């Protein structure tokens, strides 16, 4: 039963940093990589990236090298995705999903998501 | 954000216990290095993330009801319901983990109406 626990709810103004939490539970955090996607409003997904968890190493997909960071508390099982410097294009709800076996080939569990949403 | 994933319909209403046909087409072909092409479905419910429903193309992942089947060749792959149930109801998205980045499609909407 692999749960993946992920913050609240964000409502930030734009050039303000937001900091979304991840929770693995019944599962050894270093064994798995931890992959995040953007919900964008429609409903398109897009993959950011992933870090590895054993290494605390991070790699992005298209841009979003840029102002996302990736970063871990193995004690406590948590991924963190930092966004910095908020834009309008922002605005999404973020998943942070662990694949099968490590391969990011197949998604199979997903945290139940974080939306951040950028006002005025 | 590279192998263009494209679906059809984008839209499709339907009834109870009528059939439903999902199309993907890839811009490319997504085979592995390994031989295998990781061709995912998933459904994502009103209220829900995604959950994963077939993989690599075909095989029905752990307790996904035997009304879900999934096909396809190269660059074309099907995903099919032989009867609709209320618990269908959502968004369902082809995904490629074949080639780095992996993609998912843009989504279709099952609306019972
Ligand atoms: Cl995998």
């Amino acid at each position: 039963e692999v749960q993946l626990q992920q913050s609240g709810p964000e409502l930030k103004k734009p050039g303000e940093t937001v900091k979304i939490s991840c929770k693995a539970t019944n599962y050894a955090f270093t064994d798995y990589s931890m992959h995040w996607v953007k919900q964008a409003p429609g409903g398109d997904l897009k993959y950011v990236g992933w870090i590895n968890t054993e290494t605390d190493e991070p790699t992005f997909a298209d841009d979003f090298k840029g102002r996302f960071a990736f970063s871990l508390d193995t004690s406590t099982s948590t991924a963190f995705l930092q966004i910095n410097n908020l834009k309008n294009e922002d605005t999404a709800t973020y998943f942070c999903v662990r694949d099968r076996h490590d391969y990011g080939e197949i998604f199979t569990y997903w945290g139940q998501g974080t939306t951040v949403t950028v006002s005025a | 954000m590279d192998i263009l994933m494209t679906q059809t319909p984008l839209y499709l209403p339907v009834s109870l216990g009528d059939q439903a046909s999902i199309s993907c087409r890839s811009s490319q072909t997504i085979v592995h290095n390994n031989g295998n092409t990781y061709l995912e479905w998933y459904l994502q419910k009103p209220g829900q993330s995604p959950q994963l429903l077939i993989y690599k193309v075909s095989n029905r992942f752990s307790g996904v009801p035997d009304r879900f089947s999934g096909s396809g060749s190269g660059t074309d792959f099907t995903l099919k319901i032989s009867r609709v149930e209320a618990e269908d109801l959502g968004i369902y998205y082809c995904f490629q983990g074949s080639h780095f980045p992996p993609t998912f499609g843009g989504g279709t909407k099952l609306e019972i109406a």
